């Protein structure tokens, strides 16, 4: 709810393999709350891809990342530096869920990985090379 | 003299044999007055450069006075070495010109040690000057 749609894309749409999820893509601007609330009774800019799903529920999913969210907070309160990422889902019916896609996906499935990374980035004396090291490590 | 530490591997050691020639080619080059301070300010940014919170971005650097910038690995002991290492042919051509001329390069030495901008900052640890100092009175 923090960002509203500014416009619906109509053949980017595409049915996830899985049952038949499929894809919806909005070009959207990220406002807020209050004024979207304001905006929606009238009534940043990026593209969001959204998967919706029927046949399952997800609630162990909500569990998982309230608790990803509340361990988030409580490394980002202390001052240290480790990542995860809380996509967003919801599940709005009994077996249909929207979930939040996160783009740019390359999985291992579709990939040696240490040896794509030494072609990647050269050998040692490349800073590239050390930064992705660290990133994945942390 | 500035790209004797490059990161490169054989690119430093071809640059120690060009600047070797070059040095004991024209022996009149070990007490100009240019080359001294040139090196005196590369040391400093060494120095300063070796303890800076490990895990900060940015490892460039500048030289003062001179249109160039300076790289530098990330782990410490290959930091601390390289430091080492340029410690050494300062002392030695420092020593080779007292041998020789020791009025001029003294005269030099003491012009260079009473420049305005270096007595701020020679509160903190600032080990040109030292390395003057100690040099002189060695």
């Amino acid at each position: 709810p923090e960002a509203i749609v500014l416009d619906i894309d109509y053949k980017s749409g595409t049915p996830m393999q899985s049952k038949a999820p499929y894809l919806a893509k909005f070009k959207v601007k990220r406002c807020g709350v209050s004024e979207l609330e304001k905006e929606g009774l009238r009534c940043k800019i990026s593209w969001q891809a959204a998967i919706f799903k029927v046949g399952d529920d997800c609630r162990q999913d909500m569990l998982a990342l309230q608790i990803i969210d509340l361990f988030k907070n409580i490394f980002q309160l202390v001052g240290l530096d480790l990542f995860v990422f809380p996509y967003r889902v919801v599940a709005t019916a009994p077996g249909c869920g929207v979930i939040e896609c996160i783009p740019d996906c390359t999985s291992r499935d579709q990939l040696g990985m240490y040896d794509y990374f030494t072609r990647q980035y050269g050998d040692e004396s490349t800073l590239a090379f050390q930064q992705a090291r660290y990133n994945f490590i942390r | 003299l500035v790209n004797f530490n490059h990161i490169h591997k054989r690119i430093r050691r071809v640059a120690d044999k060009y600047l070797s020639g070059l040095v004991d080619k024209f022996p009149h080059l070990l007490w100009s007055g240019t080359v001294l301070k040139t090196m005196l300010d590369i040391l400093q940014t060494l120095s300063l450069s070796l303890s800076a919170d490990i895990h900060k971005d940015q490892p460039y650097y500048d030289i003062p006075d001179a249109p160039y910038r300076i790289t530098v690995p990330d782990t410490y002991e290959a930091r601390e070495s390289i430091v080492k290492d340029f410690a050494a042919r300062c002392g030695m051509i420092l020593q080779e010109a007292m041998k020789w001329a020791p009025t001029v390069t003294k005269s030099h030495l003491q012009e260079y040690l009473n420049k305005h901008q270096n007595w701020v900052s020679g509160l903190s640890q600032h080990t040109g000057l030292a390395m003057a100092t100690e040099s002189i009175l060695h």
